[PDB]
């Protein structure tokens, strides 16, 4: 009954799954100690949130979520947290010693450990699941257990639970701040894994959504946990319609079919477009048509790709609150009129559309204004390639020196796997040139 | 008797049902709890037509709300009126077409028809007569489209005679709410005009076209479209359900607006919808105009662009048969340019003594027309853009569907607009 | 039947409309929310001219009220008798025409135009027998003028036989209350005299002349104005919507007012009208009454009849008069006036008679004259257009529309061949 | 629905504008919250704001007005003032550094920073207008902001929006008294840009407005605060006729077609009537006809240009109150009869009228009269060429010693362009005189 398991990897997976279940809990109601307040004399939102949390019989709802790094620290903040007692002890699966921002380790040395427990939790979890939706994953590509065991996950989770969706949501490094030397290495072995085994990838750069705090939010300093809060934001709006009502319903199931066009080009970027601090919001309208603008600007991607380079291939809208569908007709219309806004020959209609009626939440110490409308836009543009370029270029740098390769040697990794992963990232950017290219 | 089947396919068609169910029963007199509280013996005399009487008298929809999505019960549950249908007529998957008509046709849609086709056979022999069915469902979804067309194939080859009705809502460019809209609809259109009797196209983009203008809602929902279609759907099939000065049913309609097998694709429109501030003098010829109004046409494509090969209006309420005959005639002498050279008096009329509730006099029209391409080039020219490329193509492949029937469903769907554009330009 | 369906076109054109509507409410007894609370049967017989029956026995006016300005619609929904005319036959543009013919005709204007077309057919259609329309527009503006103008070439084209009256306010030099008038006006005349069967030239100047002179108004607002056009309008289609002991109607006057089809032009000026306080010493007679219609003074135009030399006239007397003493007077004007009437086509004066007064009155006329004197107004407006075109002023904002400087030149010859032929026709002895 | 956008540019711009829209809120009923107090048990006043208020749908009346500014002290003196909570955060952009009186810093070197952002705000705003009727724009052609990015946002709104009207009421340099040593430089620079990108400049002198606050408002030391006052009642009676119901209602797309005889004949001059101290409105009649000589004086003309010397090309007579177009016939009548009003050979028709029943609010604080008849007259005069003469010899003084050149070359701007202005004023100077020449 549309139900989702969370798979939350390394310290920036864990992190932004905090802020997703924080959300997520005050969505359903679900107070701290994993119990609903019974209350309005009815079960108004029964079965809401069995998207996300299993009713264990007693009155006490747990996340369907598995926690997986192989640091301690970041997990056993969440063991010492106010959520201590929602998460169930052994969903929360903890290393002794981290990857330390290698890929080879995460994929071989260490990882090779722990993802036999992790497996065996997420069957456990999927057993109790009855007609499951697919598998929503979490894992930063510039950090070690995200990019290696956070990729072994996801080969070993494709043979053995096969169709389900696996969408990735990923913190791939912005090229201007980076937060470790070593990334860019990490980044490339990661996509190569990620580039067969996702379904739909979801790209977010921090910077990006740094700029979009500064800029919508007006905080002059933006911290991880302000960020995590917007990634959040659009993870309830995706999975949005399969917990709450709407009118035009979607499922992440729909995504996979309306989205990815051809296998390797699942890579795609979003924008949840009504970010407004409550001192602007007085100012605002905040209709449908303004939303939808909004969201295909250049700067309210989350991802740090100018789509004005590129061409959108196919786009999906999901609307939240006092939304029309004749309102959503119009914007739309004047979207695909617009000539900034450029679409691929071969997809002459590029909108899948979602309108739920449930408004989103406003999270109380939340950098955001309680609003009656929203959308988040996944979009699948050609404009993808640049962020790879840079990531490609930035890595081929290394790589000349043989500049870190020692450490990846030392720890399994052959040293023609680099090479490997480099040939078909440059067969990817090859690809997403060839799709761009007008019809012969 | 002259029984219909209703079957409601995908999260489009259950919502467009479960209007239709309320507008119906309002008709009827039927209440949300099944019971009759109806005022006048007429409201009873010809209900076995859609309900089946069941036991301590209550009357159920001979409805069968079929999907591959569990969240739309919830939907028509959740609706006034919900509680009318008999949940043994509810059938309804897990996962979900995904708005792929391969996953609705070849796999996922293809291991719940044997169970639909059982609760179809079911209600079609408890009927001591079928005049045929009524399938409403979308074109544009994979669900709507798939499981629809799948199930006409199938409840063809064992109903032959019996008159496959479906009300069916085209994907517009205008709108465009889904992606893969073009492939569904085109690999559609080429298995219903085989195994399709009579198929009303119907258009979003109509539809809000006729709330923003011939109607003024400041906030049309797909709740009013809908309420739109279903008067349409009650008035297409009136005289089964009430008496006539000239009766009507299915089959003589189709005898009159079906010159040749395969053009049976029709433009519905209601006649006396007026916007409530404009409320007009309500006389047959003005609701005649309306009904001819290129504006009041349920479907994208203008007949002016087009020629009307045969036309059907369904008067409603008290009127002189020689007035509307007169209107019938009269309307064929000005549009002389919009008319069939051959096949001449055009135009079929039918009266129904009973108008629809608050209301003295309506109508419904039904015009098998050469513009009807114009909509139909719309997703051709789309799916081509796409099929050049093969896009969004690798979904569909999965799921056991070759590229031999992608081209054959363009082929047939390119000789259907090859036959209208025959009839238009021929002068006999 | 007989039906007349009516056109307001533009800001002035609504405005008159509304004010005749409120009229011609009185005079049928149908009160401001359509129903009918007259006291006399009479009232009812021939309602039909003007009003189609709406259903619940409300009676809707046969108006098109068409503008390019969304304010004008607040204006005839704020005005008394508002609620009067049907949501659907208002149809209004968003920008407005700027005082411009070119945007009014040519751009803004030709978009609309279609739409209206439309609701023009639908009312025009439900008549058994359409008489044919009474179009209100000012030359002066560009709505009215620009639209008035191509909606009438429009209407035409579709229904030649059908009358095609104007009721147009021509600009006035001494009011002057826009700048590019001359340039609206002469690109409008050149459209009407093709387009136009009869047309009734008003002017602000004459109407507020019969507010300081003939009635005597402290303060004559655009209401007055409009009240005085109305009053007119009503009279030169009465004998359709009652009876009379000699029946007249548009087409009739038209027969009769224009000997040859360019000369179409026609001076409406309204007998009855008294000053409050000089009512007492008036008495209401036929002899007096013919004395103020062919006064100078009286007339709704610029131009004194005294110049020109009447080619015909047309008097519609209403209440219950002696037509013998009506006779005696319309020979005797004839006999006084040896000067200002043709020599050619004796009996120049035409008489109606229709039994039913307008309210609260006895007795009233109503005057229509094809003179050669309107030629005078008419060259006001030429000798004002040329110093403008010698030099191209203003003319860039027309050009800009897509107007051509060969359109402007051919306005002008029109207007002037216009000209000649009413000189000709008072100089000619026959 | 009779939408204006009004861009302030520069202290003197957004000043101006504070005064406007005092007038605009007190005109509409509007408080410094925003929110119009629901009154008269009906809505009453409704619909009339739309010209200038964006209503945001839950009861917040926000002005249509971008506050532009590369000096960050007036705009933040809005910031902290009584109408902080009435002006979207957004439409009032600030600089960090100003252009400091020089053209060449705010055509290229800082405001080639800030219109970007402008122009976004300026879409924002055009997006939510349907049936926008015009751009005002208010800068002073003294100052460097002003003349240099005001005249850079001109250029970019004439592609972007096209056929839109651009009304621009500019405050050119009084010649006697001057604020600044550069201001001939910035002007003829700034006139050169505005000669082609705006369809109608209405000229005012500050000299001249303050003659006017001492000979008709009996102030012996008038401010700037005071003549801004005059300035918005001007602008307030401009609009009228979209805001107030009317007898013969205007437009701004008419005045553009009944001004400009001439493309680049575009300057004009303004004259609002009935300005009277309350002391001397007890010995006044103050009827229409009064009204009408007042307009026509030489000394009430708010731009310093006597127009006895020229030839009144065009007018436009915007009355407000208990006006009488019987009344304004006879005025009018007369003043084409007067030998001192002289008008072109080629305009016999002069003077378009346009009457308004609402008469104008006399504002709190605020030296004039409550008064039941107005007129606001808009002149096209031969007159002009006389202010743009001076300009030029005050600018061939300069330019004879290349007196300030190098800061203005220093910022980006080639020494050809001066010349190339002041050939293009001294082109304009020539079409004046042709235009006046009688018929040949
Ligand atoms: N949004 C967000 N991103 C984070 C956060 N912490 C880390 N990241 C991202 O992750 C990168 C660093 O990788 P980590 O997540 O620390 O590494 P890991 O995958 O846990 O593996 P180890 O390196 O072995 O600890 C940074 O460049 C960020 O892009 C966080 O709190 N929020
Ligand atoms: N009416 C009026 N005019 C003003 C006011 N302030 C300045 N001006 C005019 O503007 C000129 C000075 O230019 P500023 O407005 O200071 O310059 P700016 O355009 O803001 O540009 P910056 O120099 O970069 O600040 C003066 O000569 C005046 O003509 C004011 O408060 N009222
Ligand atoms: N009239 C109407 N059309 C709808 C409604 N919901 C969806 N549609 C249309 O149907 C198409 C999607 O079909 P849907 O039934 O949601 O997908 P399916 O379940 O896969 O067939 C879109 O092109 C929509 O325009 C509705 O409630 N009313
Ligand atoms: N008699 C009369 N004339 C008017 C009225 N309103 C405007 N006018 C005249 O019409 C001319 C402008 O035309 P108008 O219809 O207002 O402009 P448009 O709507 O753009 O065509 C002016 O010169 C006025 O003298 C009115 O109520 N009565
Ligand atoms: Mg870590
Ligand atoms: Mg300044």
């Amino acid at each position: 009954m549309r139900e989702v398991i969370s798979i939350h990897v390394g310290q920036g997976g864990i992190q932004v799954g905090n802020a997703c279940w924080e959300l997520f809990c005050l969505e359903h109601g679900i107070q701290p100690d994993g119990q609903m307040p019974s209350d309005k004399t009815i079960g108004g939102g029964d079965d809401a949130f069995n998207t996300f949390f299993s009713e264990t019989g007693a009155g006490k709802h747990v996340p369907r979520a598995v926690f997986l790094d192989l640091e301690p620290t970041v997990i056993d903040e969440v063991r010492t947290g106010t959520y201590r007692q929602l998460f169930h002890p052994e969903q929360l699966i903890s290393g002794k010693e981290d990857a330390a921002n290698n890929f080879a380790r995460g994929h071989y040395t260490i990882g090779k450990e722990i993802v036999d427990l992790c497996l065996d939790r997420i069957r456990k979890l999927a057993d109790n699941c009855t007609g499951l939706q697919g598998f929503l994953v979490f894992n930063s590509v510039g950090g070690g257990t995200g990019s290696g065991l956070g990729s072994l996950l996801l080969e070993r989770l494709s043979v053995d639970y096969g169709k389900k969706s696996k969408l990735g949501f990923t913190i791939y490094p912005s090229p201007q701040v980076s937060t470790a030397v070593v990334e860019p290495y990490n980044s490339i072995l990661s996509t190569h894994s990620l580039l067969e085994h996702t379904d739909v990838a979801v790209m977010l750069d921090n910077e990006a959504i740094y700029d979009i705090c500064r800029r919508n939010l007006d905080i002059e300093r933006p911290t991880y946990t302000n960020l995590n809060r917007l990634i959040a934001q659009v993870i309830s709006s995706l999975t949005a319609s399969l917990r709450f009502d709407g009118a035009l319903n979607v499922d992440i199931t729909e995504f996979q079919t309306n989205l990815v066009p051809y296998p390797r080009i699942h890579f795609m970027l979003s924008s949840y477009a009504p970010i407004i601090s409550a001192e602007k919001a007085y100012h605002e309208q905040l209709s449908v048509a303004e939303i939808t603008n909004s969201a295909f600007e250049p700067a309210n991607m989350m991802a740090k790709c100018d789509p004005r380079h590129g061409k959108y291939m196919a786009c999906s809208m999901m609307y939240r609150g006092d939304v029309v569908p004749k309102d959503v007709n119009a914007s739309i219309a004047t979207i695909k009129t617009k000539r900034t806004i450029q679409f691929v020959d071969w997809c002459p209609t590029g909108f899948k559309v979602g309108i739920n009626y449930q408004p989103p939440t406003v999270v109380p110490g939340g950098d955001l204004a309680k609003v009656m409308r929203a959308v988040c836009m996944i979009s699948n543009s050609t404009a993808i390639a640049e962020v790879f370029s840079r990531l490609d270029h930035k890595f081929d740098l290394m790589y000349a020196k043989r500049a870190f390769v020692h450490w990846y040697v030392g720890e399994g990794m052959e040293e023609g796997e680099f090479s490997e992963a480099r040939e078909d990232l440059a067969a990817l950017e090859k690809d997403y040139e060839e799709v761009g290219i007008e019809t012969a | 008797m002259r029984e219909i089947v209703h079957i409601q396919g995908g999260q489009c068609g259950n919502q467009i049902g479960a209007k239709f169910w309320e507008v119906i029963s309002d008709e009827h007199g039927i209440d949300p709890t099944g019971t009759y509280h109806g005022d006048s013996d007429l409201q009873l005399e010809r209900i076995n037509v859609y309900y089946n009487e069941a036991t301590g008298g209550r009357y159920v929809p001979r409805a069968i709300l079929m999907d591959l999505e569990p969240g739309t019960m919830d939907s028509v549950r959740a609706g006034p009126f919900g509680q009318l249908f008999r949940p043994d007529n509810f059938v309804f998957g897990q996962t979900g077409a995904g708005n792929n008509w391969a996953k609705g046709h070849y796999t996922e849609g293809a291991e719940l028809i044997d169970s639909v086709l059982d609760v179809v056979r079911k209600e079609a022999e408890g009927c001591d007569c079928l005049q045929g069915f009524q399938i409403t469902h979308s074109l544009g979804g994979g669900t709507g489209s798939g499981m629809g067309t799948l199930l006409i194939s199938k409840v063809r080859e064992e109903y032959p005679d019996r008159i496959m009705e479906t009300f069916s809502v085209v994907p517009s460019p205008k709108v465009s709410d889904t992606v893969v809209e073009p492939y569904n609809a085109t690999l559609s259109v080429h298995q219903l005009v085989e195994n399709a009797d009579e198929c009303m196209v119907i258009d979003n983009e109509a539809l809000y076209d006729i709330c923003f203008r011939t109607l003024k809602l400041t906030t049309p929902t797909y709740g009013d479209l809908n309420h739109l279609v279903s008067a349409a759907m009650s008035g297409v099939t009136c005289c089964l359900r009430f008496p006539g000065q000239l009766n009507s049913d299915l089959r003589k309609l189709a005898v009159n607006l079906i010159p040749f097998p395969r053009l049976h694709f029709f433009m519905i429109g209601f006649a006396p919808l007026t916007s409530r501030g404009s409320q007009r003098a309500l006389t047959v010829p003005e609701l005649t105009q309306q009904m001819f109004d290129a504006k009041n046409m349920m479907c994208a494509a203008d007949p002016r662009h087009g020629r009307y090969l045969t036309a059907s209006a369904l008067f409603r309420g008290r009127m002189s048969t020689k007035e509307v005959d007169e209107q019938m005639l009269n309307v064929q002498n000005k549009n002389s340019s919009y008319f069939v050279e051959w096949i001449p008096n055009n135009i079929k009329s039918s009266i129904c003594d009973i108008p629809p509730k608050g209301l003295k006099m309506a109508v419904t029209f039904v015009g098998n027309s050469t513009a009807i391409q114009e909509m139909f080039k719309r997703v051709a020219e789309q799916f081509t853009a796409m099929f050049r490329r093969k896009a969004f193509l690798h979904w569909y492949t999965g799921e056991g569907m070759d590229e031999m029937e992608f081209t054959e469903a363009e082929s047939n769907m390119n000789d259907l607009v090859s036959e209208y554009q025959q009839y238009q330009d021929a002068t006999a």
